[PDB]
RNA sequence: AGACUCUGGCAUGCUAACUAGUUACGCGACCGGUCGGCGUAACUUCUUAGAGGGACAAGUGGCGUUCAGCCACCCGAGAUUGAGCAAUAACAGGUCUGUGAUGCCCUUAGAUGUCCGGGGCUGCACGCGCGCUACACUGACUGGCUCAGCGUGUCCUACGCCGGCAGGCGCGGGUAACCCGUUGAACCCCAUUCGUGAUGGGGAUCGGGGAUUGCAAUUAUUCCCC
């Protein structure tokens, strides 16, 4: 079984890398072939808006932003191992996409 | 060695006045093939006295709304003007620039003293850095007006005005505009 | 005053082209258009013929500024 | 009267696709997109009004609220009241009249007359 | 109104088919990224949706 | 001393290939050579009576530099400021039919083939003609 | 069969101002005078363990004229990350 | 027998590759004399004429500039060539040649070796650009 | 370059003061109903060098220049180069010259006045007819 | 206030990339050079984005109530950018027209509620504010050349065919550093023509035709050609 792919995606890096260093540590003690987490670029969802809800003020604007960090980590193992690695270290706020073959 | 545009030597150029010895540009060390060095000459005070004068002329000549950012279109005008100056004078064209900014640099000028609407002038002398800075802009404005509304091109007009200013003739806009400031400063002293 | 020029040659213009041009010390289409009261396009078209006849050296040729010099 | 090399008789007896072939771009686009259900009921009513009219007396005025109607050559001579926003207007439908829209003949505004400005 | 002529106008094209999912108002709508929120109710729920005014 | 197209002045390259196709004689000359624009943002006529040939030379060297590009890409090569009158200028693409009838005639002269993974690329046959004209104009520049 | 609701107690009820600000709303709605219930909430959350807190109640408190009422004690950080 | 450095301006980034060779310095396939702004060609000539062909006869440079505009591109090639020769004569050749080359280039121009720290200022509301503002009127 | 002894200075073709002291390409721009583009296409179909001036033409050259612009279709001129396409009356593709421009424009103006349209009334009143805003503009020509 | 947080300049030290890139080798293709033209060995300099480092008036010389600190210089990437947040006390500043926020209310069945048709918000003698084009030669036309960055996109679009353009047809990819895209952008760079002329500068106004979006372009919606 080859090209099993795990994609971690979240909102903040203080919780993304806390989980991203956890599943790559569970696969290491199992003696598997691990590919390092490659960074897939941060998306800056930028929305500018008027502060004033009536449009009378001095034309002041809010630059609201969402930052999306993307991670790609690759494994080469049968599919029962990746399920038991992923299912134990479940952390809210960071989510996992699993593509098989 | 290091020539101006690879052909013109600045080492055989002599500065005449002691008032413009250290505030003048290249004699031995600031020699560059091109003006276009893109250095920072306005970050600190008295950093403009160390840039080459080809930079100062190039930066001053690009002063209009239509061509305020363009610069590669400005170095060719200066190059062509230098070729024309060398054709007329028969010698190093960079000595002509020095002899022209010497005879065009103002020496005495007035000061706005009093209230608004009624000028009451009083003569003060011109600082050497402002003496260097002022003479280029008058040349540029005269070239702008003249080559703005005749057949005559920018480079030809700049070259002929610079040569007539080196000769100190009254047919040049650079030598003209020193005279009004000088004679108003005469009227007050 | 208003500027009226000649798009083509005149009898006196071509005679001035042969005897006066190689002693200007600056040969420019602007100078020809000023002195000889003709269009600047005609000056360029005459100076190309003068280059073809081998009597005038060319220093710098460009879109706008073209620089000529007399021979020797 | 002759419209684009064509007199009125050949205009009246001709077909719909060739009528498209005669008109200009907006009219051709509107014909190809298709006349709608509400615009289809005006055709039968204006045929009814012209049919019951005396042969000397032009058919009576019919009110409508469809200012965007292209005048077909079959509509020539039918008096139609066009709504300007408040009232209806009497417009004579000529043989020359076919290339335009109804709404430009029922004037929505009033011609502007100007007086002395008050503290302006 | 009459059943055949109450919503007879199609409501797919035109901004009147688009209203804010919070306040049902249609002026100042953010359709970028499929928010479909009013520009004035956006400043209310910006912190809760996960938007941070970092800079 | 291997003369390559990239080692030759591109302007001198494109003025040394228009005459190569005139003496060749084989070329599909469209009806709109003396007629039409070259882009929607154009206001006047090309001065050259043989502008369709230098268009082909420019297209050929563009496919030489970067192959696998279609007609929509040549609309983006020959675009420019579309002075919209009083309105500020913008970007405008070129005509999608003149470049079309250049690329489609390049198969007629057997420099260009439709590759399996996209648009049009150069055959290894026309690279010889390109390097020959490159060598001859390079010798003309470096000798006299 | 895909949603599971679980009601849980707050770790510190006084310290969480989201749960606390709804208590003063109910206290005002119950017929209390504003200032007394505001001091009640204020001293409850001051004793709860916060380094500082404030309550601003604005509106028609004692008249058709809308004055503003402000209770500040302890520390506060009004600016900076 | 090879080093790889990069030169940089506002946005352009030229990467040089110092392999030992015969003296060919080509920028992305086209030669040094061939970059489209011809006047600034003299600018592209200012390192070599300050360093001499005799120390370039064993060096081949491949410049891979990808970014910037038309002028910031040339300064990237400038910077990459200069610091590429510095690194090449540092790793394999004695420090004296590197130091004298560095001294000559510094006494010509400092920006020939160090990168420009100034890049674009972010535009702000109420103005056309970075620091400019919109027109205002009075009574 | 040559000095033309036979050089007509000022042309009078189709009742228009044509200046021969200019390029032939931009001298035909002076007449009404012909601008730069149509003149350039007509002269390119006439195989005339654009370097040649307007006053340097021969008699047969002037005659063929006049005959080309009259009926353009047989002279390899497309249908979209014309001042008027298919008209209301005849629907004929035809290029409009200086003499026909004035009376064609006045009959176009008088066509909509019998029609009594919005554009006809706007033309009759001197206001903008293209839906344009003249609340702040149109001061020129008014009082 | 400062500190803080985000962004920018620096790391040839670290982390690791087949959804990024280079080098080598091989395969070609052309005349030892070029390939954005093809695949596996490395590799992280270029590209990504995370940690850590780095800059402090640090060192030197003057000034100094020789304190606090101020001018100048070496070395350094930087002797230092740009924003976010912003105290106490206030304003009869704007918003009931952003809310299923809202107190007193007015109306509530030929309704100030809902929906539909059309018009109007854009109507023009004139005035007041931003903004955009220009007044030409440092310019305009045409041909050739040649470089980005935010950042969108289930609609974005590649490619092929018909058309002069606007457009139309077919077959694809992309729910996305995977595709558009190596975003062959403009100003600018070279060459041609125009040469001071309300001139080809500059396109306000006006006719005719064409195509698209939409139930509906009449009040020219736009876009294209004389
Ligand atoms: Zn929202």
């Amino acid at each position: 079984i080859h090209r099993i792919r795990i994609t971690l995606t979240s909102r903040n890096v203080k919780s993304l890398e806390k989980v991203c260093a956890d599943l790559i540590r569970g696969a290491k003690e199992k003696n598997l072939k691990v590919k390092g987490p490659v960074r897939m670029p941060t998306k800056t969802l930028r929305i500018t808006t008027r502060k004033t809800p009536c449009g009378e003020g001095s034309k002041t604007w809010d630059r609201f932003q969402m930052r999306i960090h993307k991670r790609l980590i690759d494994l080469h193992s049968p599919s029962e191992i990746v399920k038991q690695i992923t299912s134990i270290s479940i952390e809210p706020g960071v989510e996992v996409e699993v593509t098989i073959a | 060695d290091i020539k101006l545009f690879g052909k013109w030597s600045t080492d055989d150029v002599q500065i005449n006045d002691i008032s413009l010895q250290d505030y003048i540009a290249v004699k031995e060390k600031y020699a560059k093939y091109l003006p276009h060095s893109a250095g920072r000459y306005a970050a600190k005070r008295f950093r403009k006295a160390q840039c080459p004068i080809v930079e100062r002329l190039t930066n001053s000549m690009m002063m209009h709304g239509r061509n305020n950012g363009k610069k590669l279109m400005t170095v060719r005008i200066v190059k062509h003007a230098f070729e024309i100056i060398h054709l007329l004078t028969g010698e190093n064209p960079l000595q002509v620039l020095v002899n022209a900014i010497i005879n065009s640099g103002p020496r005495e000028d007035s000061t706005r003293i009093g209230r608004a609407g009624t000028v009451r002038r009083q003569a003060v002398d011109v600082s050497p850095l402002r003496r260097v800075n002022q003479a280029i802009w008058l040349l540029c404005t005269g070239a702008r007006e003249a080559a703005f509304r005749n057949i005559k091109t920018i480079a030809e007009c700049l070259a002929d005005e610079l040569i007539n200013a080196a000769k100190g003739s009254s047919n040049s806009y650079a030598i003209k505009k020193k005279d009004e400031l000088e004679r108003v400063a005469k009227s007050n002293r | 005053d208003k500027l009226n020029n000649l798009v083509l040659f005149d009898k006196a213009t071509y005679d001035k082209l042969c005897k006066e041009v190689p002693n200007y010390k600056l040969i420019t289409p602007a100078v020809v258009s000023e002195r000889l009261k003709i269009r600047g396009s005609l000056a360029r078209a005459a100076l190309q013929e003068l280059l073809s006849k081998g009597l005038i050296k060319l220093v710098s040729k460009h879109r706008a500024q073209v620089i000529y010099t007399r021979n020797t | 009267f002759t419209y684009r090399g064509v007199d009125l008789d050949q205009l009246l007896d001709m077909s719909y696709e060739q009528l498209m072939q005669l008109y200009s771009a907006r009219q051709r686009r509107r014909l190809n997109r298709g006349l709608r259900r509400k615009q289809h009921s005006l055709l039968k009513r204006l045929r009814k009004a012209k049919k019951e009219a005396p042969p000397m007396e032009k058919p009576e005025v019919v009110k409508t609220h469809l200012r965007d109607m292209i005048i077909l050559p079959e509509m020539v001579g039918s008096m139609v009241g066009v709504y300007n926003g408040k009232t209806f207007n009497q417009v004579e439908i000529k043989p020359e009249m076919i290339g335009h829209y109804l709404g430009e003949f029922s004037i929505t505004y009033k011609p502007v007359k100007h007086g002395r400005p008050g503290i302006g | 109104g009459h059943q055949q002529l109450y919503w007879s106008h199609p409501r797919k094209f035109g901004q009147g088919s688009r209203s804010c999912r919070v306040c049902s108002n249609r002026h100042g709508l953010i359709r970028k990224y499929g928010l479909n929120m009013c520009r004035q109710c956006f400043r209310q729920y910006a912190k809760d949706i996960g938007f941070i005014k970092l800079d | 001393p291997g003369v390559t197209v990239k080692d030759v002045n591109q302007q001198e390259f494109v003025r040394a290939l228009a005459a190569f196709l005139k003496k060749s004689g084989k070329l599909k000359v469209p009806e709109w050579v003396d007629t039409v624009k070259l882009a929607k943002h154009k206001e006047l006529a090309p001065y050259d009576e043989n502008w369709f040939y230098t268009r082909a030379a420019s297209t050929a060297r563009h496919l030489y530099l970067r192959g696998g590009a279609g007609v929509g890409s040549m609309t983006k090569i020959y675009g420019g400021r579309q002075r919209n009158g009083v309105m500020p200028s913008h970007f405008s693409r070129g005509s999608k039919s003149v470049a079309r009838r250049v690329l489609q005639a390049l198969e007629g002269l057997k420099m260009v083939e439709k590759d399996q993974d996209g648009g049009r690329k150069l055959t290894p046959q026309g690279q010889r003609d390109l390097d020959r004209i490159a060598g001859q104009v390079a010798a003309a520049n470096k000798k006299h | 069969g895909s949603v599971e609701l679980y009601a849980e107690k707050v770790a510190t009820r006084g310290l969480c101002a989201i749960a606390q600000a709804e208590s003063l709303r109910y206290k005002l709605l119950g017929g209390l005078a504003v200032r007394r219930a505001c001091y009640g909430v204020l001293r409850f959350i001051m004793e709860s363990g916060a380094k500082g807190c404030e309550v601003v109640v604005s509106g028609k408190l004692r008249g058709q004229r809308a004055k503003s009422m402000k209770f500040v004690d302890g520390l506060m950080i009004h600016s900076g990350d | 027998q090879s080093v790889q450095v990069f030169g940089r301006k506002k946005t352009a980034t030229a990467v040089a590759h110092c392999k030992r060779g015969n003296g060919l310095i080509k920028v992305n396939g086209r030669p040094l004399e061939m970059i489209e702004p011809r006047t600034l060609q003299y600018k592209l000539l200012e390192p070599v004429l300050l360093l001499g062909k005799e120390r370039f006869a064993g060096v081949d440079i491949r410049v891979r500039v990808k970014g910037g505009g038309h002028v910031a591109q040339i300064y990237a090639i400038r910077q990459s060539i200069s610091k590429a020769l510095v690194a090449y004569y540092q790793k394999y050749v004695d420090e004296a040649s590197k130091k004298e080359i560095k001294d000559i280039l510094i006494q010509y121009d400092r920006t020939l070796l160090v990168a420009d720290p100034r890049r674009c200022e972010s535009k702000k509301f109420g103005g056309p650009g970075a620091r400019a503002r919109y027109q205002k009127s009075y009574r | 370059l040559v000095i033309p002894e036979k050089f007509q200075h000022i042309l009078r073709v189709l009742n228009t003061n044509i200046d021969g002291r200019r390029k032939i390409a931009f001298a035909i721009t002076a007449i009404k109903g012909v601008g730069r583009r149509y003149a350039h296409v007509v002269l390119r179909k006439a195989d005339i060098d654009l370097t040649k001036r307007a006053g340097e033409l021969t008699e047969d050259e002037v005659e063929r220049v006049i005959t080309i612009m009259q009926n353009p279709r047989q002279y390899k001129i497309p249908d979209w180069f014309l001042n008027r396409q298919k008209d209301v009356k005849d629907g004929k593709y035809s290029q409009v010259l200086a003499n026909g421009l004035d009376n064609k424009l006045r009959e176009d103006l008088e066509r909509l006045k019998k029609i009594r349209a919005h554009r006809g009334l706007r033309h009759f009143w001197g206001l903008r007819v293209r839906g344009q805003h003249t609340k702040t503009t149109g001061r020129r020509g008014r009082t």
